[PDB]
């Protein structure tokens, strides 16, 4: 199983129930700027420096509160002038997959360092289904 | 790899 594409003789597919899936990445926004996290909060919040050399605390969204990925070391986006300057609460969260994507965020450089990367998409996925195909493992036990 | 058609390509499914 090798090779990660989308058209070609695999998979195979034609039921259309209901399309409700399409990438869509987010850039920096007017009156909003990029940073990095550095140290995380309680949990409303997160400890986060701007590439510009500027440490503030930026508060994590509300409405994003329900797809909002945030790290201790990953790219983000944060408006600002809704604390007075100085703080930024985060609009949306720049993910690591993006973090190619960054050069074209206009945030990072070229030689910029994009932290975390992940075998394609988030990791971690706790608990698993069918896990069928194996059972006695067979070929290698030891290893 | 040996014993086929002069030199096979691709011969591992995964």
């Amino acid at each position: 199983p090798k090779n990660k594409g989308k058209g070609g003789k695999n998979r195979r597919r034609g039921k259309n129930e209901n399309e409700s899936e399409k990438r869509e990445l987010v850039f920096k926004e007017d009156g909003q700027e990029y940073a990095q996290v550095i140290k995380m909060l309680g949990n409303g919040r997160l400890e986060a420096m701007c590439f510009d050399g500027v440490k503030r605390l930026c508060h994590i969204r509300g409405k994003l509160r329900k797809k909002v990925w945030i790290n201790t070391s990953d790219i983000i986006l944060v408006g600002l002038r809704d604390y007075q300057d100085n703080k930024a609460d985060v609009i949306l969260k720049y993910n690591a997959d993006e973090a190619r994507s960054l050069k074209a965020y206009g945030e990072l450089p070229e030689h910029a360092k994009i932290n975390e990367t992940d075998t394609f998409g988030p990791g971690d996925d706790d608990e698993i289904q069918f896990d069928d195909i194996g059972d006695d493992d067979e070929d290698i036990d030891d290893i | 790899m040996r014993g086929s058609h002069h030199h096979h390509h691709h011969t591992d499914p995964m």
